[PDB]
């Protein structure tokens, strides 16, 4: 199948036409995602087919074909950029500075930018190029905004 | 049975729209991987 490096959508034909759940990126022959969209299920590309390799609930990543392969991290200053692939629509670049997650086990950085679901997955990347986490594993804020975490394995 | 589609390079875009805040929020991120506002 397409090994290509890129962004990806994730598709399914089980429900109402065909449907997208999520999106990830495929980089160094692994293709890298959250684990909320695809289950840990097998993945179809072209007549090829991708199997799980790693994965954990709590991190909500999985990585298929190989292990985790993206390492950048957000350097706390500057501002990323959320390369967006909504369902239906065109990959559009939105430029933002990170907020944070206060956790108990530290600080993590917070994307505040809204999309549906199925945009679940999308990379952030820095002024490099390189991707710094996956987009879509938040909360939903005092007046219903969305804040994901910068998800990185 | 899920698939995937190419949807693009990953590359920073010079005079991308600028838009989002910054905020600062206390987390609890529990076994199942969901994130809840710690009050
Ligand atoms: C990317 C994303 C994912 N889930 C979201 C949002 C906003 N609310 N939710 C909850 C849900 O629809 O289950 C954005």
């Amino acid at each position: 199948g397409e090994t290509t490096d890129g962004v990806y959508r994730v598709m399914t034909r089980r429900l109402l036409g065909s449907t997208q759940v999520g999106v990830g990126v495929m980089q160094e022959g692994v293709f890298h995602t959250m684990w909320h969209v695809t289950k840990g299920a097998a993945l179809r590309s072209g007549e090829g087919r991708l199997d799980p390799y790693w994965g954990d609930v709590k991190q909500d990543l999985v990585s298929y074909c190989g292990p985790w392969k993206l390492d950048a991290a957000w350097d706390g200053l500057s501002e990323v950029q959320l390369l967006a692939v909504p369902p239906g629509e065109r990959a559009k670049n939105i430029q933002t500075l990170p907020g944070i997650f206060k956790t108990k086990d530290g600080d993590i950085g917070a994307v505040a930018l809204d999309y549906p679901a199925g945009t679940s997955g999308s990379p952030i990347l820095d002024k490099c190029g390189r991707v710094i986490g996956l987009y879509g594993n938040g909360v939903v804020i005092k007046n219903g905004s969305y804040v994901s975490a910068i998800t990185q394995g | 049975d899920m698939y995937i589609e190419r949807a693009g390079d990953i590359t920073w875009e010079k005079d991308a729209e600028v838009t989002g805040n910054s905020p600062r929020l206390d987390v609890a991120l529990d076994e199942s991987g969901d994130f809840s506002l710690v009050e």
